């Protein structure tokens, strides 16, 4: 009885952590007898802990998370696909934590439901990747996105956090509608909601020996819903004013958590529900468009929230020539890319919570940075390398192997366009390296250090990026056992 | 109730047979020209036979 | 068994004549968020309640499980409620 | 395909989703009782039975 | 030919939702209508193809769904009275 | 610091509040009155008593 | 088919006397509780003083400028009047003493009951005035607030029967009442039902709404009247839902088979009137409630404790199988 | 005909819900979409959704909106000559024939329990939502 | 903040009281009572009447306590 | 309700009490076992102290670290024992143990 | 002793004191009652 | 002794009461021929509508 719940005790701690969490923040926040004190630092160190705390039992778990299968059968289907996303996710996430600490204290936030939501969405992604089911799908879906919603407009004193926050609502609330209406089509023509018996019915018969008009058009509306929950071109209607206008740290937790679990899931109806090879379409000709059009737009930006934005944009087109490409190559280099992205993403970041110690907010701000504090300067210069994609770093890895896998499925024009972007792209990168070495401003901002934890993270990062191709064999093992494994 | 229904559906049976010829019958009468038709066949490939659908979703409620 | 609603639209057909015809005798002769909280609270609490129904219904066929999953959804609602209540946002 | 009956008994396509669901499972090729997933399929629809019907009516209605 | 007719109202009242939010950028308060009229839309697809099927895969998941239309429009007008209170 | 922190007393106490000893010991009076004689007059037939000294037209 | 109507008007024409002569027996009771008579003098008990009134009522002026649209003023009455007559067409009074057989008949109460309060809330929008509107949204916010609580103890009395419908509540009734055990959980139903319908010391909404404007709106003579027909109306529909409920519905409440002349209707109205006097009794023995203290009472006294006792209910019934 | 003019309404109201001419309106015919949409529902055999959708739509979110609102201010042809004869009835299973809401609570809370307390944790993240943004308390 | 004033006619308020007060929309935060609605003009009109004459204008003036004014002014006299 | 619990990837190493009491393997834990909750639990501790001396609240943060670390450290030796006795991890000491 | 502390806490709050007993009772009965009559 | 003036609204207000549940009963048995059932399930239903047809034929 009890023991058949040894499949979902890295979710069963982290909600009743969430719950102890959130009852001592909200008594000891309303206590006389103290003063009302600020512990938000307090719940997030120990929202930190519980994360730690999670991970390590996700960890030592291999050999379980697979028993009582049947039982969970309708519910989830984990295995060493999930396993390994959900291991990855929690880490980004406990690396997110970690990095906003002093966003609390520098700027007086102690708003410790901050973190509380934060952990729930965790909570949400967790159950998303191990979701095997179109109801689970979808309401792991909405958890994350009403956490998202609440959290954007958070800091109530700024216009710019509102008006992305409700903008970020009613995109994802219409995403969810097309989504969900997708679905139901898909239900309706065949029934067997589950995914096992949805790739089963649909691998009977081809698309192109008789037409069926309501299980296309239900795989076509969840395509354009999950595009639209990864902001992908031209499904990107607001997704730069969503990024600028929410507070630093949320943003940070966007475009790496919610991409992996939303990643694994499109991973999963994919490679499942999706037979007639109609989403090759759907993915090519957007992947393109979102290559295409980061890449020419980034380089009209001139504040550093909207090119990180853009950045992420282009870096989602890039992992998406995985899906056109259905092979094993190509899930790999996906998934490769997708990891490599989310680290260089954390260290971006980090680099900007630094200097929000005194409200960065353009690029030319960040002048004659290498007078001032040349090892920042050099860490966000690599940082910048790697997102161009130059060889010597991670990110040139990424880049190549997904380069590989568009040209062993013989898409040679998604080589060629590939190409052509990361040469625009690079391009606005080193013209943001120029005002950040070269040039020197008549007036200099003047930035306060930094802080221990998000320091030691930017460095971890940074070791990373540089040694990656010194000894890439574990990740490339990692990901090749998680594509491998979405089968046997 | 359980020791009631067999005679029930005997008779449900009795003139769903009897409907069921004369819908045959019918079927065939129409049906003399456009060589290739089988009168009443199984639709269903395993032969299982199932009730004929009506174009009716939940009748039995009103 | 579910013909007893026609019953039902025919009685507020003549509801409606009935207030017609009475109504129809002398013609012959500033923002406050408290309430948006009480309306989310009850919002809240009358979601549980629908979904009450079904269990309390079918409560004998489901032994020692759905009673426990049902405390396990009361729970939660219920350490959600006592973070309503000690921040506030319930009295007046 | 689930299972669970509106009514409460069972899914009227049930039995025939489980025995296609069951030639598939030792069938490695999806053409060999392809018709078991047609069956299942007509069966949720009733596509080919109204056809037939609409058959009939036309072949009333030419008479005109 | 009922199930037609219902799913025909049901595809109308989607595409009726996504007019009303599509048109006006500035209302913000018929986008939730909108969106509600969304949910209600797929929320009659799934209970007539449920009633078609007797397949109850579509009342469940149909009733779980009203939670995410009341937490999403609970949340729509928190932001919007957040957002009011800025101007005028 | 009003105190009444005692096991008994405690559990007195918590049960006047909770069972509205209080409502139904006011409520109680009500109906004493209900079924008493009444102290009205009817004005036309029976009129109210007065004083020779009584000042009127 | 054609025989709906006939039904139809025999159960809203005796409801609409009744309302008027339970208006009366609310003065008489009152008059009596305070040592006096009350209304005596018309008719032979005052029992004519109730067509008097609506007779001096149709015979005045109708003040109905309404200064507005001229239309959502006219059919806010017309819709609570409405809902609070179409809540009575599922009541089982005896047998076969019912109109509607519904299978649920109970989440068809709760549903009703919540719709009705946009009735009163388009009433003091419509009502052109600056507190009145405010007076009539915080009665709104009101019943909105005690509706849960009575929709938590309408799924502690389901639990115990097993079924919606409400003949079959009152058929589980045979051996007790359910107001024997569940004796607090019939006091905080009663509670609710008499805050829900501002005829209680839970009251004050609108009681100031009147003493700081006086009704200085577009009042019209009697059609503002349907407010207090439907006022009065669900009185009686949540006087008898206690005895349908709590009480037994229409079976002898101590009985020896001897009083076996008498049929179960009246055994329900006899029920159903001494709830009425109950309303009466503690409208006249209490003082009125602030709308500070209601809100905080109605939230914090009234859903823990109710979901409490459904937890109990459940726990105690589950554990010795004693489920239906 | 029954259902073709309510459908009928229904598109009516919601077509007049988008391009009201003021708020009130909108929400009000916003209601009466949700009334047809229960009372199609009804017509449809599931009289527990129906009722349902008048208790949380039209119960809880209708005034919602309408508080917000106060302030801040192939087919089978027609032909059935022989159809409606053609009716086999199973009489077993008829006997014991549960109701909207034995079956659904027979495996809400028991199979599919993962998405019931999904759903919970929806609501109390609703339920946080709303008091983070709107605590004003001065 | 709105002012909104009083002056109800049934007896709560004791009649004869016009009260005109500011509030915050619920809490009040200045109430202006408006008086001289019973301005008789009892104090100009003692000095024209013999000391007997004017003793039942002590009964008008607090019209619960009537025997507790004239004991005042029989004590003056 | 019917239970079925069966690893989708069978136990490389033999299995004792397939389906395991939470008595018994709550009696099972080793000396391992224990000093991973030791650890675990005191980790959280120090972590709560140390985080909740800038808003002051020094003894309820220890309190709540401490219940965190309780909860985490009881699943991990419940997971350990537990997967030991299903057959999923070494157990080399209650294999011996069964013989006997 | 944590019993002077609870003491004071049902002395102030009596609903919810006799909320939390009476859930408690609800809660231990199926948990701890059930299983020791299951077994007879 | 006294209080009957007080119980006499009461009295008329329960005799309509309960006459409105009989008016209605009357008038269903009067045209159905029979009292209405508590408990209508779709067996109930198709016994009835088995018995019409039967009766008609017969
Ligand atoms: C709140 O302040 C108010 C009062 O004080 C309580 C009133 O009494 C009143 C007076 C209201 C009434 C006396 C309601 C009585 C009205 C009627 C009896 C006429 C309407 C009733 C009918 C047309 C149904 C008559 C049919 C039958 C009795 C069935 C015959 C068999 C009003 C309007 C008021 O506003
Ligand atoms: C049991 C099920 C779960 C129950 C909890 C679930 C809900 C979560 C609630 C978590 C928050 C609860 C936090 C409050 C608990 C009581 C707080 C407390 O005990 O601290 C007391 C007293 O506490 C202590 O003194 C010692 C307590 C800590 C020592 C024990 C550490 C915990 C060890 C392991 C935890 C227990 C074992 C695991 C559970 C069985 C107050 O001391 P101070 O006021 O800080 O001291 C004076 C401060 N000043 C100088 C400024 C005046
Ligand atoms: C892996 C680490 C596990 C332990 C982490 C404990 C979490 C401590 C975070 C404390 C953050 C905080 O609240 O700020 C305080 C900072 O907390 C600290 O200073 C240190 C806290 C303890 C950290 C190291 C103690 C041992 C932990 C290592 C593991 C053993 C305030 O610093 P200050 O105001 O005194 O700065 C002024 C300074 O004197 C000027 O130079
Ligand atoms: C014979 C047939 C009669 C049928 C009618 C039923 C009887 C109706 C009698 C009504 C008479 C009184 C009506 C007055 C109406 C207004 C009174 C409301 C006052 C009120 O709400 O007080 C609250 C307590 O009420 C409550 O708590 C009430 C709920 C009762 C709770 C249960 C009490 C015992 C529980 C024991 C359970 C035993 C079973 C365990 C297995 C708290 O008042 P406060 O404001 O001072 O509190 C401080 C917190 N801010």
């Amino acid at each position: 009885m009890f023991n058949l719940f040894l499949a979902v005790f890295p979710e069963i701690f982290i909600i009743n952590a969430t719950f102890i969490l959130l009852i001592h923040g909200v008594v000891f926040s309303t206590s006389k007898k103290y003063d009302y004190p600020p512990l938000a630092s307090n719940v997030g160190w120990l929202g930190l802990l519980s994360v730690l705390i999670t991970l390590l039992l996700l960890a030592a778990g291999a050999p379980l998370l697979t028993i009582a299968h049947l039982f969970w059968n309708n519910l989830f289907r984990r295995d060493n696909f999930t396993y390994f996303c959900q291991i990855f996710l929690l880490l980004s996430t406990a690396g997110t934590i970690s990095m906003c600490f002093d966003f609390f204290d520098q700027e007086r936030f102690d708003a410790f439901e901050f973190i509380v939501l934060i952990l729930l969405s965790t909570c949400g992604m967790l159950f998303m990747i191990s979701a095997y089911d179109l109801i689970a799908m979808y309401l792991a879906i909405e958890l994350q996105s009403l956490c998202f919603y609440v959290i954007a407009a958070s800091k109530r004193k700024s216009e710019f956090s509102t008006e992305a926050g409700l903008k970020y609502l009613i995109l994802g609330a219409f995403s969810s509608g097309i989504l969900l209406f997708g679905c139901s089509m898909i239900y309706g023509s065949t029934g067997a909601t589950h995914f096992d018996q949805l790739a089963k019915i649909l691998t009977g018969y081809e698309i192109t020996g008789a037409r069926s008009s309501g299980i296309f058009m239900g795989i076509l509306f969840i395509a354009v819903g999950f595009l639209f929950k990864i902001t992908a071109v031209p499904f990107h209607m607001w997704a730069p004013d969503i990024y600028e206008g929410s507070p630093t740290p949320v943003t940070a937790f966007l475009s790496i958590a919610p991409k992996i679990s939303i990643f694994a899931n499109i991973l999963r109806v994919f490679i499942y529900g999706s037979y007639g090879a109609t989403l090759q379409q759907i993915f090519f000709f957007c992947s393109i468009a979102s290559m295409i059009l980061g890449a020419l737009a980034a380089m009209a930006q001139t504040k550093v929230k909207r090119l990180l934005a853009y950045s992420s944009i282009g870096h989602v087109g890039y992992i998406c020539i995985g899906f056109s490409c259905g092979t094993i190559e190509g899930i790999q280099s996906l998934l490769i890319g997708i990891f490599i992205y989310a680290l260089m993403t954390m260290d971006a970041f980090a680099i900007v919570l630094a200097l929000r110690q005194t409200r960065v907010k353009y690029i030319a701000d960040l002048g004659a940075l290498a007078k001032t504090n040349p090892i920042l300067a050099i860490t966000f210069s690599i940082t910048m390398f790697s997102y161009a994609g130059i060889p010597p770093l991670a990110g040139f890895c990424s880049k190549f192997y997904l380069f590989f896998a568009a040209l062993g499925c013989g898409a040679y024009f998604l080589a060629l366009v590939g190409v052509v972007t990361s040469v625009i792209g690079c391009f606005y990168y080193i013209r943001l390296v120029k005002r950040m070495f070269f040039d020197t401003p008549r007036t200099w901002i003047l930035y306060e250090p930094m802080d221990r934890n998000k320091s030691l993270l930017l460095a971890m990062t940074s070791f990373f990026i540089t040694l990656f191709l010194l000894y890439p064999s574990p990740l490339f093992s990692v990901t090749h056992q998680m594509a491998l494994s979405l089968y046997l | 109730r359980r020791t009631i229904l067999p005679i029930l559906q005997a008779e449900e049976d009795e003139r769903f047979v009897s409907e069921w010829k004369k819908y045959l019958e019918y079927e065939a009468d129409v049906m003399k020209d456009v060589p290739g038709w089988k009168v009443g066949e199984n639709v269903y490939n395993s032969g299982r036979w199932m009730p004929p659908a009506t174009g009716e979703l939940r009748p039995d409620v009103w | 068994m579910m013909l007893e609603f026609a019953p039902i639209f025919i009685y507020l057909v003549i509801s409606l004549l009935v207030s017609l015809i009475l109504l129809g005798v002398p013609f012959l002769f500033r923002f406050d968020i408290r309430f948006y909280l009480v309306s989310i609270l009850f919002l809240i609490f009358d979601l549980e309640v629908t979904f009450f129904f079904p269990w309390a219904v079918s409560l004998n066929k489901i032994d020692l499980f759905g009673f426990w999953s049902m405390m396990a959804f009361l729970f939660i609602l219920t350490i959600g409620f006592l973070y309503e209540w000690k921040r506030g946002a319930l009295d007046w | 395909a689930s299972g669970w009956g509106i009514t409460g008994n069972k899914g009227r396509c049930y039995d025939f989703w489980m025995d296609f669901s069951e030639c598939m499972s030792h069938c490695r090729e999806p053409k060999d009782c392809t018709l078991l997933r047609e069956d299942y399929l007509e069966c949720l629809h009733h596509s080919k039975e109204f056809q037939r019907r609409n058959r009939i009516y036309k072949e009333e209605q030419r008479k005109l | 030919m009922d199930l037609i007719k219902y799913f025909t109202f049901s595809m109308i009242i989607f595409i009726l939702g996504i007019w009303g939010i599509l048109l006006n950028r500035r209302n913000i308060l018929i986008m939730l209508m909108s969106i509600e009229l969304m949910l209600l839309a797929v929320n009659l697809n799934f209970l007539v193809f449920s009633v078609s099927l007797d397949d109850m895969m579509g009342q469940v998941f149909a009733l779980l769904v009203l939670t995410v239309a009341a937490a999403e429009s609970a949340i729509g007008l928190a932001i919007f009275v957040i957002t009011f209170r800025v101007r005028g | 610091k009003e105190i009444s922190k005692d096991w008994n007393t405690v559990f007195e106490r918590s049960i006047n509040t909770l069972f509205l000893t209080e409502m139904v010991r006011g409520l109680s009076l009500t109906l004493k009155y209900f079924f008493d004689p009444k102290v009205t007059i009817n004005y036309p037939f029976e009129k109210g008593p007065l004083s020779p000294r009584f000042r009127g037209e | 088919y054609i025989a709906v109507p006939a039904e139809i008007l025999g159960i809203i024409l005796p409801l609409l006397l009744g309302v008027a002569f339970l208006v009366l027996a609310e003065r008489k009771v009152m008059a009596f509780v305070q040592r006096r008579k009350g209304p005596d003098v018309v008719g032979s008990f005052g029992l004519l003083q109730p067509l008097a009134d609506g007779l001096k009522l149709i015979l005045k002026e109708p003040i109905s400028p309404s200064s507005a649209n001229f239309f959502l003023f006219r059919m806010a009455p017309v819709a609570t009047f409405m809902l609070s007559l179409v809540a009575w067409a599922v009541v089982p009074f005896d047998y076969g003493m019912v109109l509607s057989d519904l299978n649920i008949g109970l989440l068809y109460l709760f549903a009703i009951s919540s719709l009705g309060v946009y009735g009163i809330i388009i009433a003091g929008r419509s009502s052109n005035s600056k507190y009145a509107f405010l007076g009539a949204l915080r009665s709104a916010a009101q019943m909105v607030s005690y509706e849960v609580s009575i929709g938590l103890i309408l799924i502690t009395v389901l639990i115990c029967v097993g079924s919606c419908n409400l003949s079959e509540i009152v058929m589980a009734q045979k051996q007790i009442w359910f107001g024997i055990p569940l004796f607090p959980v019939l006091v905080m139903f009663f509670i609710s039902c008499l805050a829900e319908t501002n005829r209680a010391p839970f009251d004050l909404p609108e009681a100031e709404a009147e003493l700081v404007a006086g009704y200085n709106v577009e009042y019209s003579s009697m059609g503002f009247a349907l407010f207090f027909l439907g006022e009065y109306a669900n009185m009686i529909l949540m006087s008898g839902l206690c005895t349908l409920f709590f009480l037994g519905g229409w079976l002898p409440i101590l009985d020896l088979p001897i009083f076996k002349k008498i049929p179960g209707s009246i055994w329900f109205s006899i029920k159903v009137l001494f709830f009425l006097f109950l309303y009466i009794w503690v409208r006249a023995a209490f003082p009125r409630y602030r709308y500070d203290q209601l809100m905080g009472l109605g939230w914090k006294v009234f859903l823990p404790l109710s979901l409490a006792w459904v937890v109990s209910v459940s726990g105690l019934l589950v554990t010795f199988q004693w489920l239906p | 005909m029954i259902l073709s003019v309510l459908s009928s309404l229904a598109l009516v109201s919601g077509l007049m819900v988008v391009r009201a001419k003021n708020p009130v309106h909108s929400v009000l015919f916003f209601i009466l979409v949700f009334c047809d949409t229960s009372g199609l529902l009804l017509l449809l055999g599931l009289d527990f959704f129906a009722m349902i959708f008048l208790v949380v739509y039209i119960g809880a979110i209708a005034v919602l909106f309408l508080f917000v609102v106060m302030m801040f201010h192939i087919p089978l042809l027609p032909t059935q000559r022989n159809t409606t004869s053609l009716r086999y009835t199973v009489y077993a299973g008829k006997v014991r024939s549960w109701t909207n809401l034995e079956t659904l609570g027979n495996l809400l809370y028991t199979y599919y329990f993962v998405w019931f307390l999904v759903s919970s944790l929806i609501l109390l993240v609703a339920m946080i939502g709303a008091i983070v943004l709107t605590m004003h308390r001065t | 903040n709105f002012t909104l004033n009083f002056g109800p006619q049934h007896p709560a308020a004791h009649g004869v009281l016009r009260l005109v007060l500011e509030m915050n929309g619920e809490v009040v935060e200045r109430a202006e009572p408006h008086i001289g609605l019973l301005h008789r003009g009892t104090e100009k009109l003692i000095e024209y009447k013999t000391y007997l004459q004017a003793l039942p204008y002590f009964d008008r003036l607090d019209y619960v306590s009537m025997m507790a004014q004239e004991h005042a002014y029989s004590l003056a006299v | 309700m019917n239970t079925d619990i069966t690893a989708l990837e069978k136990a490389q190493y033999p299995v004792v009490d397939r389906n395991p009491a939470f008595t018994k393997v709550v009696g099972n834990f080793s000396t391992l076992d224990y000093l991973r909750f030791s650890t675990i639990t005191g980790i959280s501790v120090t972590v709560g102290y140390l985080s909740g001396i800038k808003p002051g609240i020094k003894g309820p943060s220890m309190v709540t670290g401490g219940l965190i670390g309780l909860m985490g450290g009881f699943m991990y030796a419940y997971q350990n024992s537990a997967g030991r006795l299903m057959g999923f991890f070494p157990n080399d000491g209650e294999v011996a143990s069964y013989q006997k | 002793p944590v019993m002077e502390k609870l003491r004071m806490f049902v002395a102030q709050e009596p609903v919810v004191a006799a909320s939390c007993l009476i859930g408690g009772v609800g809660l231990f009965l199926p948990a701890v009652v059930r299983p020791i009559l299951d077994s007879l | 002794l006294v209080w009957l003036e007080a119980m006499l609204p009461l009295g008329i207000i329960g005799g309509m009461l309960c006459i409105m549940g009989n008016s209605q009963y009357y008038i269903h048995k009067a045209y159905h021929g029979r009292p209405k059932h508590i408990g209508h399930d779709e067996w109930d239903v198709a016994m009835e509508r088995r018995d019409k047809k039967v009766v008609e034929k017969a």
